[PDB]
This record gives C-alpha cells, structure tokens and sequence, in this order.
C-alpha cells in the first residue's frame, strides 16, 4: 500500500538557479 | 565607479573594440549590470548579441581577468529563464566552462562550477547535456582531496550545489552511470561539518531516492541511511527538511529498504518530527509514517513499540489539514495490514473519536480513506465478537450521525461504504 510522491508536487522548493550578486 | 552603470550601448562599443583592455573593462561593466540587486537587464544583453563574445573570452587563457568577468556575466544570464539559459548553451558555453574547471585560478574554476550548475539546473535535457560534454570527471577531481576541510568554504559549497543539480530532476532521472560516478563523493560530502554542504548533499540524496526501487537501492547500498537518520535529528531546519525528504523517499521502496530505515533508528526521532512546529515537517513525517504502516506486521509492531501510535492520534486530532490527511492514510494502511491485536491497540489509544471528527471534511478521498479504516477496524472487532462495543463507541462520539448522513453524499464509493456500515453494524 506504499504511496510514492504525487507527480503534481515539486521536489521540495529549492532554487533551481542562483544569480551571483556579490564577490 | 569606472565600470558602474554603463549603458548596454557602451558595453557593446567596448566589446567590439578589439582592444583587449577595453573589452575587459566593458565585460566587467556588463558583469556589474547583471549583478545588480533589481531587474538585471538580461534580455537586453542577449539582444545586443553579447553571448558569443563572452563565450570567446572564456578561452583567453592569457587574460584571466576577462575569463572571470565573462564567466560571471554568463553565470548570471544562465541564472534566468529557460530561454535565457538556452541562449548561453546555444553560444557554446558548456564545453568552454568545462575547460575552465581545470583553471589554475580557483575563483575562475569556481565560477565555471557555478555556471554549469545553473545550466544543469534548467532541467533534465541540459543536465544530461552537461554530463555528455564530460563535466562530472573534472568536477569530482576538484573534490579529490584528503580532507574536505582544506577547501575554501564557498568553493566547496558551490561544488556541492552543482553536484546536487546533476542529481536533480526526472523524466528522465540522471543516467545510472553518472549517478554511480557521483555517489561516493556525495557520501563523503554527507559527512562534512558545514551546514550548507550538508543541506545540499541531503537534497541531492532526496532527488536520487525520488524514483523507482532500483534508484533507491543504489543509494541505500552505499550505506548512507544511518547518516541520514543522524541528520534527521539536526538542529537546523534546512538540514532536517531534505534529510526527512530522503528518508521518506527511501520508505516508498521495498519492505527491506524500509527496514534499513527502521534498523538505523529513524523511529526514535518521530516523536519530535510529528510535533514539529514547521507544518511541512509534520506533513512529511506523517506521510513517511503512512508508508511505514503500509509495511509488514513486524514493522507496524516497531511503530507500536516506539510509542508512535499516540502521536498519530495526536496528529489526527489536531494538525494542518494536509497533515491530518496523511494521518488518515497512516491509519487506513495500519488497519489494512495490522494484526487484530495491533488494530485493537489503535482503538485503545483513542483513534476513534478523531477519525469520526474528520468525517466532516469536504475532501472526498479522505472520507473514503476514513470509511475504509472503520471497515477494517470493525472486521477486527468481528473476530472478537466486540462489534457492539465499537458501534457504541462510534455513536457516543457523534460518529453514527456523520456516517448516516454520508448516504446522501454524491460520491458513489462513500455511498456504498456508508450504507454497508449501517447495514452491518447499525
């Protein structure tokens, strides 16, 4: 009766990309 | 001040000058535009046709500063929409960035790591394209040191982040051989002491275990489960969240994979997780529990032994609705697979009243789920001849009122389950 993650949910909300605004 | 707030027009003029220093100065000006707090003019830079120039500058071994400035500029273009990332890839940036991974200049190598992570972060196609161009070997070589602690913090964090994007996304999942290639380095990162590295390493593991049993097994066989359980108890929410995500993913696998989670001691952490002040943690934890109660009777027994049934009663009684739903699933699964004795224990812990109260929900499927659980519990009472005591317990807390009403519910399945319960026990 195991239920995997629903296809309509994201993978946890972490940013996919990052812009570098400082050094 | 010299390279601050140039117009795109002026940037183009400098870049088209064929004076390398003028080009460097203009590339830095572009970098600063693309690095500003608000609304970087990414499309304007793309429209000005600058990407091919920036890409060419990546190859200027003789002028490391323009390599860095252009890598930074390109990183930021690639950080935008899929169309903006595509523009960078279309300009030939992938192999050029991979070549820079070997740079003697750490800040340049790091910038290339970052850019490649943005590209891979776009989706499985670009992820897989970065892999085909051969990024994994040089990326892993940068981490091939005796002790990770010798690396600059920022550098290591960027490397971990880019590696996690290479583990990310499905349809399709990353190539099996790429995953196998990355895992040992990932396992090592999972034991590092920097909170940011730990968080991203856990995220990577969560992506890898979000898939069929074969994908889960690749990770579990590396022996990381005990470390994941340790991270599950971390103080930092940014670590607990991905650790729990991965543990939950693992227990969607076979009963043997689930046992590894139990054996590693994960259940002792659930009293805290199931009362965690972060709504999402309670929800994820209860979902995880529902997949554990879908296991074997000996695994349900361990849930019992760890005292987790009262915590499930708690969540059913009071939690965010999404969490209460996972709780309902946990109970239905439990009652479906449990022994008579285990099911009876459920009732003694007080499951019945909060189950009945949830029948007032406007969610059709959880009514089905709850009605299923009640059927299961009744079935267990039958074998004891105690059906009457349950019927009364259910009527006393207002449960019979709710069920009878559910005969004029417009869903077919709840219609049947309702009348059938009445017919049989009321």
């Amino acid at each position: 009766m195991s239920r995997r993650r629903h296809s309509d949910e994201n993978d946890g909300g972490q940013p996919h990309k990052r812009r570098k605004t400082s050094d | 001040q010299g390279t601050v707030n140039w117009s795109v027009e002026d940037i183009v003029k400098g870049i088209n000058s064929n004076n390398l220093e003028s080009q460097l100065q203009a590339t830095q000006a572009a970098r600063k535009l693309l690095s500003r707090e608000k609304q970087p003019p990414i499309d304007n830079i793309i429209r000005a046709g600058l990407i091919p120039k920036f890409v060419s500058f990546l190859g200027k071994t003789d002028c490391s500063p323009i390599q860095f400035e252009s890598a930074w500029a390109l990183t930021n273009i690639a950080s935008g929409t899929s169309e903006q990332t595509k523009a960078v890839v279309d300009g030939g940036a992938i192999p050029a960035f991979i070549s820079l991974l070997a740079s003697p200049h750490a800040h340049i190598s790091e910038q290339a790591v970052w850019a490649l992570g943005n590209i891979a972060g776009d989706g499985s196609a670009f992820r897989d394209l970065v892999i085909k161009h051969g990024a994994i070997d040089p990326l892993l070589a940068l981490l091939a040191v005796p002790d990770l602690s010798t690396l600059a913090c920022g550098y290591l964090r960027n490397l971990t982040w880019t590696l996690s994007n290479l583990c990310r996304n499905k349809n399709p999942a990353p190539p099996l051989d790429a995953v196998e290639q990355i895992l040992p380095t990932l396992v090592r990162l999972l034991h590092h002491n920097d909170p940011e590295v730990l968080a991203d390493s856990c995220w990577a593991i969560s992506y890898l275990t979000d898939g069929p049993n074969e994908r889960i097994e690749m990770v579990v066989k590396k022996g990381v489960v005990p470390q994941l359980v340790k991270l599950l108890g971390a103080t930092e929410l940014p670590i607990v969240t991905p650790a729990l995500r991965a543990i939950g993913n693992i227990v969607t696998g076979t009963d043997e994979q689930t046992q590894k989670v139990i054996d590693a001691g994960a259940l002792a952490v659930f009293p805290s997780l199931l009362t965690n002040p972060k709504t999402n943690i309670q929800k994820e934890a209860t979902w995880t529990m529902s997949n554990i109660t879908a296991g074997r009777q000996d695994q349900i027994q361990q849930v019992v032994n760890h005292g987790l049934v009262p915590f499930l009663v708690g969540v059913l009684s009071k939690a965010d609705f999404k969490t209460q739903k996972e709780a309902a699933w946990a109970i239905t699964n439990y009652t479906s697979g449990g022994t008579v004795e285990q099911i009876v224990y459920l009732v003694h812990c007080g499951i019945i009243e909060p189950l009945m109260n949830l029948l007032s929900a406007k969610d059709t499927k959880i009514i089905q789920v709850i009605l299923d659980a009640i059927s299961n519990i009744f079935q267990a009472a039958e074998k004891l001849g105690e059906t009457e005591k349950l019927s009364i317990m259910i009527e006393e807390c207002g449960g019979l009122d709710k069920i009878e009403a559910l005969q004029r519910h417009e869903n077919e399945s709840v219609y049947k389950a309702s009348l059938n319960l009445i017919e049989k026990y009321f």
